């Protein structure tokens, strides 16, 4: 068992099967001959701090961070000490607009994930200073059915879908139950588009509000 | 459709370094431009 | 500006009908740059970004 309960009893068939035995083969490889990021032990922190049960919004990434002492194991968020890459900067340019709160001197949302945010890469592994090298290989399948059984989950999730890559996902999304926010993505090319102005942090405490739960403490503190 | 992304970066320490980046989209190239937190000194696409 | 940096652009760019053809742009910032690269339609072939000493 490589997850908690309430994700087990959803995802345990997946990891069972043969793409995931060979995806693992891969894996235990990589990480001895060369660098992976995030760090082995950090892969599945994104279902550890939020469970199955406790989602109330998922941000939808793509890649882990590529670079050293970046990656968590969470989409966008970065480990405390590094600099804050445009995207993120962005990221808390547009929550300061929003919400109100001030730019924190540092890039870890572990606050939000353990406030019922997912922060889900699509793909949870990537070699050292090669975006997207672990396209293709298994991770997709497996992300794709942790959307799946959010969406076949009774209690509504608020999916916050920046981008084009995150937008393809609402084909796998049953929009009679679950709430859709989206805009252009936070990278510097296309912020100015959308992106900026949209005000996602709020509408998503306005959908929780509505079905009486608690919103989100948004803003991240200094260390 | 496929393009290969060179970058020359300068740390913070004043390195300058090039990264290779291989087989990417337009849209994992715009991702991947604001997933670069070093000073951008030189940048180069070229479609596959 | 003493306090900023300038860019060059060029790009390789192919028309829908298959003609290749260099765009020179100097003295860009960053931001500049960025709406440029949003700002165009035509294919591109190459795209070359250098900061300027
Ligand atoms: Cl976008």
């Amino acid at each position: 068992q490589l997850l908690q309960d309430s994700w087990w009893n959803q995802l345990k068939e997946e990891f069972e099967k043969p793409y995931y035995q060979e995806l693992r083969e891969m894996l235990k490889r990589e990480y001895a001959e060369q660098t992976i990021y995030p760090d082995s032990r950090d892969i599945f922190n994104a279902l550890h701090y939020t469970s199955y049960d406790d989602v109330k919004v998922v941000i939808l990434g793509q890649d882990p961070y590529h670079g050293p002492g970046q990656a968590q194991g969470l989409s966008f968020s970065v480990k405390p000490g590094v600099k804050q890459p445009p995207s993120l900067k962005n990221i808390f340019l547009e929550l300061q607009q929003d919400i109100g709160c001030s730019i924190p001197n540092h890039g870890s949302l572990v606050s939000w994930a353990k406030q019922g945010v997912l922060l889900l890469n699509t793909v949870l592994t990537v070699r050292r200073g090669q975006a997207n090298s672990h396209k293709g290989k298994g991770w997709e399948r497996l992300t794709d059915r942790i959307i799946d059984v959010l969406s076949e989950r009774e209690r509504p999730v608020i999916f916050i879908l920046w981008g084009r890559h995150a937008q393809m996902k609402k084909e796998r999304i049953d929009t009679s139950k679950h709430f859709i926010i989206e805009s252009t993505h936070p990278s510097p090319f296309s912020a100015r588009n959308g992106f900026f102005g949209s005000r996602p942090f709020s509408r998503a405490n306005a959908y929780l509000e509505k079905m009486g739960e608690a919103p989100i403490d948004w803003c991240i503190k200094d260390l | 459709d496929s393009y290969d992304v060179t970058m020359l970066l300068q740390d913070d320490d004043g390195k300058q370094y090039y990264e290779y980046h291989k087989g990417l989209s337009l849209s994992d190239f715009e991702v991947l431009y604001g997933n670069t937190a070093d000073e951008i000194i030189k940048l180069r696409l070229d479609k596959v």
